């Protein structure tokens, strides 16, 4: 036999009969796999970025800005690792571009814009690409090879060297126009290869593959490159596609479609897939929708943060729905790992106000403790956790561990017995003035201070155990005290010995 | 000597927790990760505890526990003394769950014993205890689970291998039983209500023949939808069935020493996670 079930703040007991109590306190495996989020600081900057106004249909938080950009993780992660490389790229890819020079008119803004995030893509994919190619150069034993190698580094200038070197002079020369796209020396590139393939008797295997970089469709042809899928990393590839490719009458996006389209990448690599969102444009959710059930290279987390930049910054669509499934997930991952402030900060992201509001209720009545011992636990009661919702919580903690200005701004009375000096009285009648249970008001009124409507409504309470008791002793300590004929009699009609002595 | 506690439960805020054993006592601790100290130990039943169950705070400390004498015993905590306020035997044979309400239900209890029946226990003005109850199930009932929502309902898991869902009803001043749920060839052992506000409802229902059924229903209008979480019988019998709060996580606890977890992906089915 075994039991087990789940605990408030969500772990598991189960029959352990190692330990002392016959159960273990066991901490959820967390699939929330990050290390910089179990460090308050980044949480702390990350509120720095945001703008939360209350709903227009309750008055639980929720972001109206965000400022947050692939970018800002970059400083909490290492260079080298493949994270840091999953990131960068997604900035490279989506993280706005800004151009500080002045331009004539917008659209050439526009344009240079494309051109800034083309070069550093490009710059990037060599960054990635690099060591397997020098490795490749490194092996060659012919020149021609080489110089097609230091293409594949979008190095025009040493191919040109080499080229010039191994006394190839006019491959040097042609070489040179690599990375203008003259539609004259690309249609003439193509000429040269169909003539070449019609008769040519013999042509060096690498100088045509120079002809159709060139040419600007190196895959997309008939002289095709696409062979080469199975000797270069599918990256090296794609960066020909980009360098050469036909970079002006495209647009990044359907370039880099382009090229997705003549090869399949395989499902599990995340760098491929961030590449398949940012060609998908039109349809990226769709896309996005089916990464999901293919794979798990996008994590809980990086496909929050996706959404959320690309939401807020205009730069693409997604269902309120599948926004708040990802910070759903993202939210209780979080809360799994203890991290109460933070599945808290990312709960704000719902566009669903209701869900909203019960998650965040929920979550601050049951982990209010926690929530309130630095001032990066205070900024985060200082998101917009309710006045309401936070005292709340707090008058929940008092009743359960055994306050009152809370209850000020049945349990009323019940904390009036509590009570039971004459300040703190009159406090609370001009608390309860200032609100304006009835027979208690009386009762204080009398004793601040008719007199019989007074002792029924007094007496009434009674019957409503041990506070009651209480202030009846106490009614008729300040009735003797009074008295210190018939009227006295009528307001008459341990405590039993009292009445006998009285009588 | 503790060689065999059948239940253990948290406090909201989980700082105190009341596990039960079958020697009949209800011993309390005061948690702090690896020190759970003992602060108490309560004998007033005449058999093995099967269930506890704290209310929430908003009821002071409240536990109400029930055993194998038929009895479900209500107790309390009291300026750090506990002591038996209540009891509630209605039943005329071992009670096997007992679990509260929702608290903006008031302070309902949920019992549930072999003689096929399950109670909502009030607890009144005067804190006295205000019985309706209902016949829930033939040949006995080992479980019963409260909803939330916010037009009340509950689960229960039979004897004859059933899982029913009850609702209340002002015409009736008794829960009118709403709808029935069958796929079991053995003794359901424990249903579950998941605490999820979602777009649906999620049901676990674990039982004696090694399955568990989780009963999907779309919305408030068309009816449940049957999954066997896995098409193939468990190593051994499982026993009990929980949900997580914060993302809608299946705890399984079957008779083979290791708790399975089990979680929701894009495709509706349910797969292993830990």
């Amino acid at each position: 036999y075994t039991f087990a079930k789940f605990s408030t703040g969500s772990m598991l007991l189960t029959k352990d009969i190692v330990g002392k109590s016959g159960v273990s306190i066991k901490r959820l495996p967390t699939e929330l796999q990050r290390k910089f989020l179990f460090d308050d600081v980044y949480l702390d900057k990350e509120i720095e970025k945001v703008t939360i106004e209350a709903r227009k249909s309750n008055p639980y938080p929720q972001i109206s800005e965000s400022s947050l950009l692939f970018k800002d993780a970059l400083d909490y992660m290492e260079k080298t690792s493949s994270d840091y490389n999953l990131w960068k790229l997604s900035s490279i890819l989506f993280d706005p571009v800004s151009y500080p020079y002045k331009t004539d008119n917008d659209q050439v803004k526009m344009a240079l814009l494309k051109k800034e995030r083309h070069c550093r893509l490009t710059s990037w994919i060599v960054s990635q690409i690099g060591p397997e190619i020098e490795e490749k150069i490194r092996n060659s034993s012919n020149e021609i090879e080489q110089i097609f190698l230091y293409l594949l580094l979008n190095d025009v200038v040493r191919a040109s060297k080499l080229a010039i070197e191994s006394k190839n002079g006019h491959l040097s020369v042609l070489i040179s126009y690599l990375g203008s796209n003259d539609p004259r020396i690309r249609d003439l590139a193509e000429l040269q290869l169909q003539k070449w393939s019609t008769g040519g008797c013999s042509i060096d295997k690498n100088i045509s593959k120079i002809y159709k970089l060139l040419s600007g469709s190196p895959f997309e042809g008939l002289f095709s490159l696409k062979e080469l899928e199975s000797e270069f990393s599918w990256l090296c590839l794609l960066n020909l596609t980009l360098c050469y490719g036909q970079i002006d009458e495209y647009s990044l996006e359907s370039l880099v479609q382009s090229h997705l389209d003549k090869f399949s990448l395989p499902y599990d690599d995340p760098i491929g897939v961030i590449f398949q969102l940012y060609a998908a444009n039109e349809n990226t959710e769709k896309l996005y929708k089916e990464v999901r059930q293919r794979t798990n290279a996008l994590d809980v987390q990086f496909c929050w943060y996706l959404i959320q930049t690309l939401r807020f910054n205009g730069t693409r669509v997604f269902s309120k729905e599948t926004s708040d499934e990802a910070t759903f997930a993202f939210a209780a991952q979080l809360e799994f790992a203890q991290l109460h402030g933070h599945s808290l900060f990312v709960s704000c992201f719902l566009n669903d106000d209701k869900a909203a509001e019960d998650t965040i209720k929920r979550l601050v009545m049951r982990e209010i403790t926690l929530l309130r011992a630095s001032t990066n636990d205070h900024i985060l009661n200082r998101l917009k956790i309710p006045s309401q919702l936070i005292f709340n919580a707090q008058a929940l903690k008092d009743r359960y561990e055994g306050s009152e200005v809370q209850n000020l701004l049945d349990l009323a009375e019940m904390a009036i017995v509590t009570s039971l000096v004459q300040n703190n009285e009159l406090k609370t009648l001009r608390e309860i003035l200032n609100e304006f249970v009835s027979i208690n008001v009386f009762e204080v009124y009398l004793k601040l201070v008719q007199e019989t409507i007074d002792s029924l409504i007094s007496g009434m309470k009674i019957f409503y155990v041990a506070a009651c008791c209480n202030v009846m002793s106490q009614e008729i300590v300040s009735k003797i005290l009074e008295k210190n004929k018939a009227k006295l009699l009528e307001l008459p009609l341990q405590d039993l010995m009292k009445c006998t002595y009285k009588i | 000597h503790n060689e065999l506690i059948h239940d253990a439960v948290l406090d909201y805020y989980g700082k105190r927790l009341a596990t039960c054993s079958s020697d009949k006592t209800i011993k309390i601790f005061e948690v702090e990760g690896e020190t759970h100290k003992l602060i108490d130990t309560l004998t007033g039943h005449e058999g093995p505890v099967w269930r506890v169950d704290w209310a929430h705070p908003k009821f002071g400390t409240i536990l109400a526990s029930c055993s194998y004498d038929g009895k479900v015993l209500i107790w309390k905590e009291e300026n750090g003394r506990w002591s038996q306020i209540a009891v509630h035997a209605v039943h005329s044979a071992s009670v096997n769950s007992v679990q509260w309400a929702p608290h903006e239900y008031g302070p309902l209890l949920l019992v549930a014993s072999s003689d096929g029946k399950v109670s909502v226990v009030e607890f009144k003005e005067n804190g006295t205890t205000s019985p309706i109850i209902i016949d829930a199930h033939a040949i006995g009932v080992n479980s019963a689970s409260w909803a939330p929502a916010t037009s009340r309902k509950f689960v229960t898991g039979g004897a004859d291998n059933l899982v029913k869902i009850w609702k209340y009803n002002s015409d009736a001043q008794t829960y009118v039983l709403e709808s029935t749920l069958e796929g079991h060839s053995d003794w359901v052992r424990d249903v579950a209500w998941s605490p999820t506000v979602l777009l649906r409802s999620y049901l676990a229902s674990v039982s004696q023949d090694r399955t568990c059924i989780i009963w999907t229903q779309d919305n408030e209008q068309g009816p449940w939808k049957k999954t066997l979480l896995k098409e193939e019988k468990f190593p051994d019998v499982l026993w009990r069935a929980s949900w997580s709060l914060s993302g809608n996580v299946l705890a399984l606890s079957g008779g083979d020493n290791k708790v399975t977890l089990w979680k929701e992906n894009l495709e509706g089915k349910w797969e292993p996670a830990g």
